[PDB]
C-alpha cells in the first residue's frame, strides 16, 4: 500500500493565504481531512471504506498538539513560506526561440514551420504569428500547455502552414512573462 | 485579480523502498525532497536552496512521519487481501531539452508520468547498449496522489543516433519503453 500526509499551501503573488487543507489518503482513497468551519478532523466525503477514515478521526482529534496546527493553518504557510516565497513568485527566464522547417504534417501545404521555444518560467507563453506584417492563425488550434522540463525550465512550440514566396516574410511572436518585449523571428523563403 | 500558486508539502509511505518520503513543490515544480537518513531537506535546483535545510520546522515533518509509517505498519496487513492495491503502470516519453542540432551537445530528457506506487529505476540506451547518465533520478510529488520522475542524457546528436530509456517499475520489475531519434533537425549554422 501507499499513504500520503498531503497539506496544500494556497498563497497569491504576494504572499497571503486564501486556503490551506490537510488531506489524509490511504491506498490512493482520499480518506479525512480539515474542515475549517467546525474546526474538527472529518472524515472527506463518503466511503466505502470510510470507517477506517472514521476511525482516523479519532486518533487525530485526541492530539491538541496537532489540533492547534490545524487552528494555526492559514497563517503558517506564510510563516513557512516567507524566506523563499518572494523569489519564487520573482522567479523569471526569457525563452530562447528559433524558427526552422519541420517535416509537415495534416496539410495540403509543401511548406511547415516550427517555432520552437524553450528554457523558461514561468509557463505561461502566448505564440503567434504574422505574415508580411499582419496577423494568421497557427496550424493547430488545440492549446498546447507547455512540457516541463523538470528543472524549473519549460518548453513548447508552434506550427505555420504556408505555401512559399520569397517576397513573403513570415514572422512568430513569443509574448513571455519573462521579457517586456515581444521577441520576433523571421522566415523568409530564400533564408 | 492576483494569480494564485500551490505550494504542496507531500508525506508519503510504503510497503517496500522506499519506506518513506517527502516532496514539496511550488507550481508542479519540486524544490525540495526530504532525507531522512540526515534529517534535513535536500534541494532540487532552485539555485540549491541558500535557505536550505532551515531546521525550523522538524516538529510538523517527524509527525506526519512516524503516523504515515503507522498506517502502513498497523493498517497494512489489516486490509491486505480484503481490498485490492492501487497501482498504475508509468509512462515513459523522451524528448530534447534543447533543439536538435547536429553535431551540437545536448540532453535528453526521460520524462516519467503515471507513477504509483512510486518505485523504478531507470536505464539509458544507446543503440541498445546500458550507457550511465548525468545525475539521479528525481522522483516528485503530483496533484492527485500520483508521482512523476525525471532522469537525464548527456550526449552529441548523431543522424545515427537511437537512444531508448526503460523505466522498471519496482514493484513487480514490470518494464515501460520509450525510444529516441533525432527528427526535424534545425539546419547547421
Ligand atoms: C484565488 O484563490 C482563491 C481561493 O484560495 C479564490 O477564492 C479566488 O477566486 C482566486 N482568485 C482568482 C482571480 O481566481
Amino acid at each position: 500500500f501507499v499513504a500520503h500526509v498531503e497539506s496544500t499551501c494556497l498563497l497569491d503573488d504576494a504572499g497571503t493565504p486564501k486556503d490551506f487543507t490537510y488531506c489524509i489518503s490511504f491506498n490512493k482513497d482520499l480518506l479525512t481531512c480539515w474542515d475549517p468551519e467546525e474546526n474538527k478532523m472529518a472524515p472527506s466525503e463518503f466511503g466505502v471504506l470510510n470507517s477506517l477514515a472514521n476511525v482516523l478521526s479519532q486518533h487525530l482529534n485526541q492530539k491538541d498538539t496537532l489540533m492547534q496546527r490545524l487552528r494555526n493553518g492559514l497563517q503558517n504557510c506564510a510563516t513557512h513560506t516567507q524566506p523563499f516565497w518572494g523569489s519564487l513568485t520573482d522567479r523569471t527566464r526569457p525563452p530562447s526561440v528559433q524558427v526552422a522547417k519541420t517535416t509537415p504534417f495534416n496539410t495540403r501545404e509543401p511548406v511547415m514551420l516550427a517555432c520552437y521555444v524553450w528554457g523558461f518560467y514561468p509557463a505561461e507563453v502566448t505564440i503567434t504569428w504574422r505574415k508580411n506584417g499582419k496577423l494568421v492563425m497557427p496550424h493547430s488550434s488545440a492549446h498546447k500547455t507547455a512540457q516541463p522540463n523538470g528543472d524549473w525550465t519549460y518548453q513548447t512550440l508552434s506550427h505555420l502552414a504556408l505555401t512559399p514566396s520569397y517576397g513573403d516574410t513570415y514572422t512568430c511572436v513569443v509574448e513571455h512573462i519573462g521579457a517586456p518585449e515581444p521577441i520576433l523571428r523571421d522566415w523568409t523563403p530564400g533564408l | 485579480d492576483l494569480q494564485n500558486h500551490t505550494f504542496l508539502h507531500t508525506v508519503y509511505c510504503q510497503d517496500g523502498s522506499p519506506s518513506v518520503g517527502l516532496s514539496e513543490a511550488y507550481d508542479e515544480d519540486q524544490l525540495f525532497f526530504f532525507d531522512f537518513s540526515q534529517n534535513t531537506r535536500v534541494p532540487r535546483l532552485p539555485e540549491f536552496a541558500d535557505w536550505a535545510q532551515e531546521q525550523g520546522d522538524a516538529p510538523a515533518i517527524l509527525f506526519d512521519k512516524e503516523f504515515c509509517e503507522w498506517m502502513i505498519q498497523q493498517i497494512g496487513p489489516k486490509l491486505d487481501g480484503k481490498i485490492p492495491v492501487s497501482r498504475g503502470f508509468p509512462i515513459a516519453e523522451v524528448f530534447t531539452l534543447k533543439p536538435l542540432e547536429f553535431g551540437k551537445p545536448n540532453t535528453l530528457v526521460c520524462f516519467v508520468s503515471n507513477l504509483f506506487p512510486p518505485m523504478l529505476t531507470v536505464n539509458w540506451q544507446h543503440h541498445s547498449v546500458p550507457v550511465e547518465g548525468f545525475g539521479p533520478t528525481f522522483v516528485s510529488a503530483v496533484d492527485g496522489l500520483s508521482f512523476q520522475a525525471f532522469s537525464y542524457l548527456d550526449f552529441t546528436p548523431e543522424p545515427s543516433d537511437i537512444f531508448s530509456c526503460i523505466v522498471t517499475h519496482e514493484i513487480d520489475r514490470y518494464t515501460a519503453i520509450a525510444y529516441w531519434v533525432p527528427r526535424n533537425a534545425l539546419p547547421s549554422l
